[PDB]
């Protein structure tokens, strides 16, 4: 019915900062009785949305005063001062004036922290998996900030970009940095064709890859 | 004390019902709240489903057309969520929340059940410890992990000597490949701790009622 726009944050936010965060309304929120019925929830990564602030502006109990809304009929505005780490998630509103009560596609907050490069580890193959066959090597690449990352396998000084899958982390509430894994897999005979294996680490923190590597 | 708690089945086949249960705890469900079912699709789009009020009066969002029926046992302190001839879009996590007439939940939203619509087979997992090649940079940081290969439906819960160990754990979103998941977790402890003291992933994949521990051995 209503539909529920969100402006996204174009850039990271640095703890200590503050942000303001908005959402549209398709019909004014503001009802016969002078309330205005906007609603906004905080879901951090992985947990349940978490009511902040209903009615447009009233904090919901135990939120921190941190966090405050305004807006007109049409327009909201969340506040959130002095961000902190914790604080990343994302944020959506949602209107209570017309069923169904629709919601928001959400604001992504990123805290901007200080570059880190990441810690990079690699992995053999188990010999539990390879005798069912299965080959997989694994990297961590763990705790770098920014999230923009690259990583390349090499296999006896070779590029090898297939059976490679990737997986990143949400930024982290308490350091503020991303992870990636990047595994391998090969089948055991094929993984026995071969001698060393890499993973290299492109990120804007050097020229030059981290480069992990073992020998079979 | 007041809370909500979503319990049901984490796989449905494609045209079957989907049954979830709502258990309100630390007060009765007759205080009069709009009980209500939301639930949030892969890449986390929010859906209002409806609500129960009164015990027995509903209403649906007309995007489920018929599908929906929610009802209400009193005698459990329980509302539950039907949702008929489920297809593969109905995959999401569904929520349970308490609304009242300013649109506050208060802290009432449960912690979030995912249900999967797929005809593939539940499958638990093979686990894989993950060891250093050989040596490298002692006095300093080591890190381990496990390999999560194989499995069906999500979740799985990855913890680190039961729990013991849960700083410097990152446990990666799966990947999805050919109806099976795999997913890895690290760990990163001092290179004093380890291999002089043991280190074990414990993965639980409740879906098939396994859990698996894998004490991680030097190569
Ligand atoms: C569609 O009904 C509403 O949106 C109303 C109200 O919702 C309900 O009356 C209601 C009834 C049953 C379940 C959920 C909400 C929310 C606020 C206050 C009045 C009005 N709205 C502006």
């Amino acid at each position: 019915d209503i539909v529920i726009t969100q402006d996204e944050l174009s850039n990271p936010v640095t703890s200590g900062e503050s942000v303001s965060i908005s959402c549209r309304s398709s019909r004014s929120l503001l009802y016969k009785d002078g309330r205005t019925y906007l609603n906004w929830f905080l879901q951090r990564p992985g947990q349940s949305p978490q009511l902040l602030i209903y009615l447009m502006s009233t904090r919901a109990s135990g939120v921190s005063d941190r966090f405050s809304g305004s807006g007109s009929g049409t327009d909201f505005t969340l506040e959130i001062s002095r961000v902190k780490a914790e604080d990343v998630g994302v944020y959506y509103c949602q209107q209570f004036v017309e069923y169904p009560f629709t919601f928001g596609s959400g604001t992504k907050l990123e805290i901007k922290r200080a570059d880190a490069a990441p810690t990079v580890s690699i992995f053999p193959p188990s010999s539990e998996q390879l005798t069912s066959g299965g080959a997989s090597v694994v990297c961590f690449l763990n705790n770098f900030y920014p999230k923009d990352i690259n990583v390349k396998w090499k296999i006896d000084g070779s590029e090898r970009q297939n059976g490679v899958l990737n997986s990143w982390t949400d930024q982290d509430s308490k350091d503020s940095t991303y992870s990636m894994s990047s595994t391998l897999t090969l089948t055991k005979d094929e993984y026995e064709r071969h001698n060393s294996y890499t993973c290299e680490a492109t990120h804007k923190t050097s020229t030059s890859p981290i480069v992990k590597s073992f020998n079979r | 004390e007041v809370k909500l708690s979503e319990s049901g089945p984490g796989l449905v086949k494609p045209s079957q019902s989907l049954s979830l249960t709502c258990t309100v705890t630390g007060y009765s469900i007759t205080t009069n709240y709009a009980w209500t079912w939301i639930r949030q699709f892969p890449g986390n789009k929010l859906e209002w489903m409806g609500y129960i009020r009164s015990s027995v009066i509903t209403r649906y969002n007309p995007s489920l057309k018929s599908r929906i029926s929610i009802t209400q046992d009193t005698s459990k302190n329980q509302f539950f969520l039907q949702l008929n001839s489920v297809t593969t879009e109905d995959t999401a996590t569904y929520y349970c929340a308490r609304y009242d007439y300013y649109g506050n939940t208060g802290d009432y939203w449960g912690q979030g059940t995912s249900v999967t619509v797929s005809s593939a087979k539940t499958t638990p997992p093979s686990v894989y410890p993950l060891a250093p090649g050989t040596a490298a940079l002692k006095s300093s940081m080591v890190t381990l992990g496990c390999l999560v290969k194989g499995y069906f439906p999500e979740p799985v819960t990855v913890t680190w000597n039961s729990g013991s160990l849960s700083s410097g754990v990152h446990t990666f979103p799966a990947v999805l490949q050919s109806d099976l998941y795999t997913l890895t977790s690290s760990v990163t402890v001092p290179s004093s701790t380890w291999p002089s003291q043991t280190v074990t992933c414990n993965v639980a994949h409740p879906a098939s009622s396994t859990k698996v521990d894998k004490k991680i051995v030097p190569r």
